[PDB]
Parts: C-alpha cells; structure tokens; sequence
RNA sequence: CAUGGAGCCAAUGAACCCGGGAUUUCCGAAUGGGACCUCUCCGUAGUGAUCAUUCAUGAUCGGGAACGCUCCGAAUUGAAACAUCUCAGUAGGAGCGGGAAAAGAAAUCAAUUGAGAUGCCGUAAGUAACGGCGAGUGAAACCGGCACAGUUCAAACCGAA
C-alpha cells in the first residue's frame, strides 16, 4: 500500500522482547542479543565510549 | 487471544494495580501536597511497554 | 677444561645447522606439525637455556610448546577513503613480535599460572615454534621458596599482556639506557606513544 | 508487654516452644480472613504485633539450633 | 518521605546511633539441561568451561567515577586550493589490572682529569634537529629541588646433605 498510515495497520508483530538481565525491552528475538546491556552476546556488560562527550 | 505465560501475567497484573487514586488519608495527612503520581494511564491510549 | 654438561648442550644448540641437532630437526617437525597449538611436554627441548631462565624441577612449574605463524600483521585493506599514505597496508609489517604473541597465547589457555620467559625452538617455513616456561603462584612449593615467592603478589597478575616479560621489555625500546630511549621510559603512554 | 518477650522464648522447652508458634500461625489466619472482606479491624494492630513476634521465635529456633 | 483515623510497642530500658550475627524469592559472572518462555524439564539433591597438584583440594570468570600498562588505529581542520606535512598516535577499539600502576640498580652520561639506580617538578628552550627547508613539529644531557635502599638467580666446587 503507500508508504505512510496504509502500511502502518500490519504493525502486529514484535521485534524486541524485554531482557532478563537488565529488564529494558531491547532484546532482538532473531539475532538473540540484548541490544542495550549486551546479554546473549557476552558476560560481560556492553560499554562503549562514544556514550558520551570526550571528557576534555 | 495473546496466550501469555506466567510471568507475562504477573506483570500485567502488577501494571494492573498500579492504576489507583492516591488515598484520601494521604492527601489530609500531607495537606494537599500528594494529589497524583506518574504511575497513572488508560487502556485506550499509548501502550504499556511491559510486555 | 673442567666443563658441565649444559655447556655442551649450549654448544650443540649454537649452530644447529652443522651439527647432528639438524637430523633431529627432521624427525621433530614432522611431529610438532601433527600436533595443535598449544601443547604441555613434560621436559624442555632445551635444557641450559631453561635453566638459564629460571627453570628448576618442581612442581607448579610447567612447560608449553607454542605454535605461531610467519609474516607481519595480515591487516585488510581499508573499505572507505583514507589519504594515500594510509591506504596502503602489505607492506606494513606489525609492531609487535612473534614471541609477544605466543606468550599471549599460552597465558590465554593456563588461566591460573603466570608466564615468566620463552626462547626459540624451531622454524619452518610456514611456522615457527616456541617453549614457554609458566609457574603456579597457588602452589605451597612456590609459597615457600625464596627466589620464586615475588610472583605470589598483587602486581604480577596478567604479567605477560601488560608487557613485563624480557620480550615485552625489549619490545617496549627499554632493554638499555642512554641515547635513543629518551621516549621509551618509564613507559610508551607516558609520551603519547611517540616512542616505539 | 508484648504477646512474648526474649526471655520467655529462650526459657520455654522446645514442644513448648513449637506449640506456640502454631498457636501464633492460626490466630494469623483468622486475623487475615476476616480483615480480607472490607471489614475494619477489631484491633489493626495484632498482625504487626503477631508477625513481629513469630519472628523472635524462628530466631530463636534457628539461633540455638532447633531448626 | 508524609503531625490523618483506629490501634499497638516502650522503665523486662524502646525509638535512634556505633560494632557484630541471622533470614536472604527468581533472574543476573549464573554455573544440572532449556529461554520472541525472569519461568520451566528430569530430578539421577546436580564439580558450567579452562587449568595445577600429593589427585584430599585449590585457582580464574563479573563489577568499579576517573587514574594505570600493552597492542590496533581515522577524517573533518591548517597550509587561505592540495598529494608529503598537519589534525594526531588524537577520537575510537581489543586485552590486562591496583589502591596506586609503570620504571629502577649502567655493556650509562660526559671530555681531555669527572659523575655514580629510578620516578616527579623547575630550567635548558620554542634552542639543536625535521620540513612542498613552506605552514608547522620539536627534544635530551649539564644544573636546582621532593624522596632515598639495595639485592636475588645460571655456572665453576660438594652430589640428595
Ligand atoms: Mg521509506
Ligand atoms: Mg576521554
Ligand atoms: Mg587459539
Ligand atoms: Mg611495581
Ligand atoms: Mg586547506
Ligand atoms: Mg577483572
Ligand atoms: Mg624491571
Ligand atoms: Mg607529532
Ligand atoms: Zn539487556
């Protein structure tokens, strides 16, 4: 249909869970990693420094 | 009809209860200054994201 | 001359290409290419060299067979637009060495010893080999020795991947002193990595 | 004072003890029947007294290894 | 938090504060198996993976505001365009790790003849040096301070002491 509020009525499905380890719904159901705290991908937790200005 | 599991449901029966008025006794007790709280919504309007 | 045996050894291994040590090169590779990565042997290749290093027969103390590819830092070649200058990637050998990278190994597979030192066992043409010698800090025998009981402390753990070993310290530019190392001490971040 | 004070607890046997805290149990469950129908209580402060109290007794079980 | 009703607790010393214990659902390094199922399956009540020994037992795993060490590593921008150069070993990434870490007792620096481990601060100095010798980049030693500390293996001799 058009791109715009005809195709916005198949919007049924989902394609994030709510994760475990950190309880945000961020957890993609196909790739099965936690997209926000990095759970299923390592034991570790996901941090990257670009998550804020360099401090200076 | 969205079969849902246990924990499914214990949530939704949590977001369930949090949709209360403020108690009368707490609004005398603090004088008008608890009237409402940010737990507060409808079922027709934005979706919980609980689930 | 009134001569230990080590001597000999040392002498053995010091040209192996002229000496009956190339016959057992020989049968040795084929078996060390039959085998994996990394690899527990009971005693050293080489007994003086162990022993020059720091090796004594007790338990805790273990020794490791590593195996390590030739060549520089296969790097690829980069997707979007660089400059010319860093466009350019196989002829850009790494910085680091091979022994740096076979101590790294044998550390990553023993995650409760420590690794002290290493030396050159063998090469071919598609390999090299070397023996790392690792010591058990939560052995009672290495608690009560003397000239071993400096690795039961709180600044040797991961003494290999922070660059402390002799080929870190040789990698790091500081195995000597005075001109040329004015940039390499006490360390390579200390002069935003201008050094090295 | 309240309905049991350390002293008592610590003094008594063990089935004493036991019987007690079963008496504490049931008067527990009266008291939350009856307040679970919208009623007001005829005196709302025998479920914190009464909580508070089998409290003290599983401490002092477990404190001198009777459980 | 938060002086409303009705109750309870407290001189058997409460409330409160300092120190020490107990209970501590499920997930989570998560670790008996399994997760668009924070629950579920067999219950064989459960040492998950990798390691060391005398094979009794023991070690590692995750987190921490910034600081620390090792390795990989841009472009906008400046040059009034731009390619060496600069931005810059910067931003970013991977590994390891403590209350600090790294370094550390000369195969050194000097100059005619001397000094005597390391680190940090001051100065040398925008100097020497590099460079479409353009724009720009850029030290160390001597000297003055803070604080001071030197030692252990391999081998020659004995051979289980
Ligand atoms: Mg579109
Ligand atoms: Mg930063
Ligand atoms: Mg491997
Ligand atoms: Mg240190
Ligand atoms: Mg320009
Ligand atoms: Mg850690
Ligand atoms: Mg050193
Ligand atoms: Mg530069
Ligand atoms: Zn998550």
């Amino acid at each position: 249909m058009s791109k715009g509020t005809s195709s916005m009525g198949k919007r049924q499905k989902r394609t994030h869970a709510k994760c475990r380890r950190c309880g945000s719904v961020s957890f993609n159901v196909h790739t099965k990693q936690c997209t926000s705290c990095g759970f299923g991908k390592t034991s570790r937790m996901r941090t990257y420094k670009w998550q804020a200005k360099c401090k200076y | 009809m969205s079969h849902n599991m246990k924990g499914q449901k214990k949530r939704l029966a949590k977001a369930h209860k949090q949709n209360t008025r403020v108690p009368v006794w707490v609004i005398v007790k603090t004088n008008r200054k608890v009237v409402s709280h940010p737990r507060r919504r409808h079922w027709r309007r934005r979706s919980l994201d609980v689930k | 001359m009134v001569k230990s045996f080590y001597g000999y050894v040392r002498d053995a291994w010091k040209n192996p290409d002229e000496t009956y040590v190339n016959e057992l090169r020989w049968e040795r590779l084929q078996v060390w290419r039959k085998q994996g990565s990394v690899t527990r042997i009971e005693r050293p290749t080489r007994i003086d060299r162990a022993r020059s290093l720091g090796y004594k027969a007790k338990q805790g103390i273990v020794v490791v067979r590593v195996n390590v590819r030739r060549g520089g830092l296969g790097h690829v070649r980069p997707n979007r637009g660089r400059r010319t200058q860093k466009m350019g990637k196989n002829k850009v050998s790494g910085g680091m060495s091979i022994q740096r990278i076979a101590e790294v190994r044998a550390d990553r597979r023993y995650p409760n010893l420590e690794v002290l030192n290493s030396y050159w066992v063998g090469e071919d043409g598609k390999h090299k080999w070397f023996e790392v010698i690792l010591v058990d800090p939560h052995h009672p025998v290495i608690k009560s020795d003397k000239n071993l009981n400096w690795v039961c402390d709180p600044s040797s753990r991961g003494r290999a991947t922070r660059g402390k070993t002799s080929a870190g310290r040789k990698g790091r530019g500081m195995a000597t002193r005075g001109k040329g190392t004015e940039k390499t001490r006490p360390s390579i971040r200390a002069y935003k990595s201008r050094g090295k | 004072m309240a309905i049991l004070r350390t002293s008592e607890i610590r003094t008594m046997t063990i089935e004493e003890r036991a019987d007690e805290l079963e008496n504490l149990n049931n008067e527990l469950v009266r008291e939350r029947a009856l307040t679970s129908a919208g009623g007001a209580p005829e005196n709302p402060g025998r479920i914190g007294e009464i909580r508070r109290t089998i409290a003290r007794i599983k401490t002092i079980q477990h404190e001198l290894n009777e459980i």
